This record gives structure tokens, sequence and C-alpha cells, in this order.
């Protein structure tokens, strides 16, 4: 129980310091925002 | 008020509110991130 309670607290310092540890959720919200953004700048094009 | 717009050919549909940004004295109109009409100075009175 001393090995378990120290290991749960090691998640708390690693996730609060490293912002790239949650990068698997970061590619979901950024590629969906990039898909909505490329619909915006395609309205400015003339299509010939 | 939702009205029609006719500002020297720059047509549109929306409301008119008071702008709080800084603008140029030679400026006819501005553009947003979608590169369309969003801010029009009056040709007689000068309200952007």
């Amino acid at each position: 129980a001393n090995q378990f309670n120290s290991a749960i607290g090691k998640i708390q310092d690693s996730l609060s310091s490293t912002a790239s540890a949650l990068g698997k959720l970061q590619d979901v919200v950024n590629h969906n925002a990039q898909a909505l953004n490329t619909l915006v700048k395609q309205l400015s094009s003339k299509f010939g | 008020k939702c009205v029609n717009f006719n500002f020297n050919g720059l047509k549109g549909t929306g409301v008119l509110t008071e702008s709080n940004k800084k603008f140029l004295p030679f400026q006819q109109f501005g553009r947003d991130i979608a590169d369309t009409t969003d801010a029009v100075r009056d040709p007689q009175t000068l309200e952007i």
C-alpha cells in the first residue's frame, strides 16, 4: 500500500508538468479544428 | 436590425454595431479570417 500510494502520486506530478503526455487526446481536438478551419479559407478561393 | 446592405456595391445582410478598433482614413472596408465583408465605413458619415 506504500508502493501503490506513491505510484498514484507519481501520475500527479508527471501529468501536471509534461503537457505532451496527453497528446493522444490532443490530436483529436486539433485535427477536428483544422478540418473546420480549412472549410473557412476555401471560401476565399475562386476555384478558377 | 437585420436589414439589407448597399455600400457602393458591397452588399450584405446583418446588423450594425459600433466598432471599437482603430481604422485607416483611406479604408473602404475590412476583412475577417474568412476574407469577406465584416466592417464598412460610411461614405458620407464616417462610422466604421
